[PDB]
RNA sequence: GACCCGGGUGUUUUCCCCA
């Protein structure tokens, strides 16, 4: 029923081994006369309502660095945006939430190796970035072929 | 790293430094200025680092 | 009563012809040469750097595919049998990489041969990439242009190629019986005539063909059969040869002690 | 197209990343396995259970 | 300047011929993506009516 | 430092650069652009200094 | 704090969070980041 | 993602006995014998070796399924005989074949190095 | 995109055969001929050296990206 | 507060010897690693 | 004793996959 037969051994040896790459983009947006968006590291304690992932793969300027292995769900662009302050500075010794996280996690379903990070400025003179991940896709059962 | 910045003229100038005779022992020097110099670029450190600038 | 008959002998192969033994025995021979045989290959890869045009598992892929010599093998012990934490010179063997072009102008060529030997068991002959003369290059593993440079650490480990297939010694086992088709085990395709349209084994004349007048001999089994073993280079055709025969042994021996002890 | 489309099999758990199908059920479904995919929905209750073990087997 | 540079712009990212306020029966799919999987499905692509 | 401070450097090395193979190419194009508005203007005099300049910069390996 | 490399000239240098995203010596705007100092393992299969 | 790993082929886990044996009441003097982490290669050099035996009736073996990495056996012998004490006679049966098999290879291969 | 080490089908190494190739075909050998003298009588390890194009020649046109 | 999440381990007994991670979960006595080798998650004891 | 989290657009359009 259309299905084949593949030796294993020949594809240990490489037949039909294949590399995948995927490249993802971030800009930093202006809202206003001083509302930016800023790359870093966001913090438990500055920035409320964190993604569920691991940040700390993240370097100082809020981007991965290439050659790191990443997994789903992990965060390989770090992006705040700020809020406006609550009455938190009642009593909170510095500790208040003045950003919100917008960070770009890696997708639920992917993982491989951070091949090569990419910052520059958009058209409008803000902080641009793109990052793109690679990965060896190896035939199993299930992958269609094609004469 | 610091050579091509407008205020290093001024930053270097009273400056002691080690320096090579040539003519070997090293000696100090006091910077009594800079003197940029075209036409006289030299390799700094490598075969790129062409600079005009010069020391007096 | 089993007999081995050799026909041609080199370093890398060997054409024989076992008689007097079943075909299941040739059989789990071949399958036992093919992939139950240890060997040593590359099976960790450090990346220290690798400005290459190649990705990094690209270059590892190609790494764990080089032969090693692999004699002394069998005093070595498998990673997961050794006690030792991390790995020991008793378990691994290390080797190093280092390749650079230099000038601005030309292309470098990275092959087997620049692979180095660090550490490894003392006085055990294993490890080293297989060479076929002494200014053989070997493998071409990468290239290189200005200011590319690859440097890496592979450490070398003993397995089966049941894992994977680049520990596999053998790379080819031709297997033959039967020439003339005296036993009927295949029925020939044919359009007009089978005997003209289908070409000679290349042992025939090992063989006396049957009599135009003999009639269907149903008391007969395959007897005598023709095999040749082709070597990758880290083992020799009859180390291949033994050490399969000594691989079967030890399984038949493990289940001899099972039954034994299950009692 | 007709209720032999939906049918309910007994689970058993492999290794790889593809449904397994003995091949006699492929004409119901009118299935091959060049590229085809399929749905699989698991009861959530002791009743349900017993309607697709009895009703739909 | 803004209105031919923002006209052709926005046809041509969008693939609907016309203005970007009559998008509405505007003839739609004029301009795609190119498809880059491999070199003969590029060349497919730009041959394509 | 600042855009301006940056621009300033770079103009400068870029008075102290002999030659690279980015700036000659970007160099070379804009000859040629500079070519073929002097063909489209007619002027018979400024295409032959370029053409001239063009080839002594050229003839690369 | 963290090395970059220029997209033409293919020179090193640093960034400190404020600097113009920008090449020192040749003045290009795309930069990319340098590969990681951690170890960096394969399972040569 | 959901490939096992190669090592499951041939590494038997502890909890795992290599060689598990469970009589078969319904013939006399049966028995079923199941091994884990094994394959083609010992089954049917076994099997070959029993069918020859004059006091083994009922020899076989199947691998249920190409995925997991054992088979399962079928052995019957004669009244006289325990077939575990068969399966051990086998077993050394082959084991001197293969000796005597390396023998003589090695005497050849001196003979014409 | 560069020889493989080993053929596909069978095992046998290929990839120290690459330049002996090229420098047997540059002599005026027919490429059935210069496979046979390269010790290549399997097909399946033919077509390995017979049916490669070799793309690295061309990706290292680009200039490297660090110095 | 599990001071091993998220540092780089390396596994020196089983049949994973010798092969860098990065430490996910840190419930007890079972550790989940992360492999950079192939892409998957495997649990290991600590003593490992 | 310093103690770890829990969130995700919408509308169009295009190009694909299996029948
Ligand atoms: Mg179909
Ligand atoms: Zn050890
Ligand atoms: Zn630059
Ligand atoms: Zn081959």
């Amino acid at each position: 029923e259309d299905s084949m037969i593949m030796n294993q051994s020949s594809i240990d040896r490489g037949l039909f081994r294949s590399l995948f790459f995927r490249s993802y983009m971030d800009q930093e947006k202006r809202f206003g006369i001083s509302i930016v968006e800023e790359f870093e590291k966001p913090t438990r304690a500055t920035t409320l309502r964190l993604k569920h992932g691991t940040y700390e793969k993240l370097d100082e300027d809020g981007l991965i660095a290439p050659g790191v292995r990443v997994s789903g769900d992990d965060i390989i662009i770090g992006k705040t945006t700020p809020i406006p302050p609550d009455t938190e500075e009642l009593g909170q010794r510095t500790k208040y939430h003045t950003k919100r996280d917008a960070s770009t996690p890696l997708r639920s379903t992917e993982n491989g190796i951070v091949d090569q990070v990419l910052l520059t400025t958009n058209q409008e003179g803000l902080k641009f970035v793109k990052v793109r991940m690679r990965t060896t896709k190896v035939p199993q059962i299930g992958d269609k072929f094609a004469s | 790293k610091y050579w091509y910045y407008p205020e290093f003229d001024d930053v270097v100038k009273g400056m002691y430094l080690r320096l090579n005779t040539g003519s070997s022992p090293y000696k100090v020097v006091e910077v009594l200025g800079s003197q940029r110099i075209k036409g006289s670029a030299y390799g700094l450190n490598s075969k790129e680092n062409n600079c005009d600038m010069y020391l007096k | 009563e089993p007999k081995v008959n050799i026909i041609n002998a080199q370093d890398d192969e060997v054409e024989l012809m076992l008689s007097d033994v079943n075909l299941s025995l040739a059989n789990s021979l071949r399958r036992t040469m093919l992939a139950e045989v240890p060997t040593l290959a590359i099976d960790l890869v450090e990346i220290k750097m690798n400005t290459s045009v190649l990705a990094d598992e690209f270059i590892s892929h190609r790494l764990g595919l080089i032969p090693l010599v692999s004699e002394d093998v069998e005093e070595m012990k498998y990673s997961r049998d050794c006690t030792c934490e991390d790995y020991c010179d008793e378990c691994s063997v290390v080797l190093e990489l280092s390749a650079r072009h230099e000038g601005e102008e030309g292309t470098t060529d990275v092959y087997s041969s620049s692979l180095i030997k660090v550490s490894g068991p003392g006085n055990l002959n294993v490890g080293e990439p297989v060479r076929r003369d002494d200014y053989d290059q070997g493998i071409l593993l990468c290239k290189l242009r200005n200011h590319q440079e690859l440097n890496i650490r592979c450490i070398a480990k003993k397995g089966i190629a049941k894992e994977h297939a680049k520990w596999s010694p053998c790379s080819a086992i031709a297997f033959e019986y039967d020439p003339h088709n005296k036993l009927k085990h295949t029925d020939f395709w044919f359009e007009v005539d089978a005997k003209k349209e289908w070409p000679d084994s290349k042992y025939a004349t090992w063989e006396e063909p049957p009599k135009p007048g003999e009639v269907f001999d149903y008391k007969a089994k395959p007897n005598r059969f023709y095999m040749t073993v082709e070597t990758t280079g880290s083992l020799k055709a009859n180390q291949v040869f033994s050490r399969g025969i000594k691989t079967l042994q030890e399984k038949l021996a493990n289940v001899l002690f099972e039954l034994e002890n299950s009692r | 197209l007709h209720k032999m489309s939906m049918m309910a099999h007994r689970v058993k758990v492999m290794p790889y990343s593809t449904f397994r199908l003995n091949l006699s059920v492929t004409s119901p479904y009118n299935a091959d396995f060049d590229g085809d995919e399929m749905n699989l929905h698991v009861p959530q209750s002791e009743e349900t259970r017993a309607e697709l073990s009895q009703l739909c087997a | 300047s803004t209105t031919i540079t923002s006209g052709l712009k926005y046809s041509l990212a969008t693939g609907n011929w016309g203005e970007q306020k009559k998008a509405m029966s505007s003839r739609a799919g004029v301009s795609q993506v190119l498809n880059r999987y491999t070199y003969s499905s590029t060349l497919s692509h730009l041959r394509r009516t | 430092l600042s855009n301006d401070e940056v621009n300033s450097i770079v103009k400068m090395k870029q008075s102290l650069s002999s030659n690279t193979g980015f700036n000659t190419v970007l160099k070379k194009a804009q000859l040629q652009e500079e070519l073929e508005e002097a063909r489209d203007a007619h002027d018979h005099e400024r295409v032959a200094r370029i053409e001239a300049e063009l080839k002594s910069i050229g003839a690369e390996s | 704090g963290v090395k970059y490399t220029c997209g033409a000239c293919a020179h090193n240098f640093s960034l400190n969070k404020s600097d113009p995203v920008r090449c020192k010596e040749c003045g290009h705007r795309v930069i990319y980041k340098a590969r990681t100092k951690r170890m960096i393992q394969f399972d040569a299969r | 993602m959901n490939a096992p790993d190669r090592f499951e082929l041939f590494i038997l886990p502890d909890d795992v006995p290599k060689l598990k044996i469970t009589p078969d009441s319904r013939v006399p003097n049966c028995i079923i014998i199941k091994f884990e982490r094994e394959d083609h290669t010992l089954a049917n050099l076994l099997r070959e070796e029993l069918a020859l035996y004059p006091d083994v009736t009922f020899v076989a073996y199947k691998v249920e399924h190409p995925l997991f990495a054992n088979f399962v056996m079928r052995l019957q012998t004669e009244e006289g005989t325990r077939p575990k004490q068969a399966l051990e006679r086998a077993c050394a049966s082959i084991i001197n074949k293969l000796k005597t098999l390396d023998h003589k290879f090695n005497e050849e291969w001196n003979i014409k190095n | 995109m560069i020889i493989p080490v080993r053929c596909f089908s069978c095992g046998k190494v290929v990839g120290d055969k690459w330049d002996a190739y090229l420098r047997l075909l540059e002599e005026g050998k027919q490429e059935g001929d210069a496979l046979d003298e390269l010790k290549l009588k399997r097909y399946c390890c033919r077509r390995m050296v017979l049916t490669h194009v070799d793309l690295i020649e061309k990706f290292l046109r680009y200039n490297p990206l660090e110095k | 507060r599990d001071p091993t999440l998220n540092k780089t381990v390396k596994i020196r007994q089983g049949g994973y010897k010798g092969k860098i991670g990065i430490v996910k979960e840190a419930n007890g006595d079972r550790f989940r690693v992360e492999l950079h080798n192939p892409n998957k998650t495997i649990p290991i004891p600590c003593s490992f």
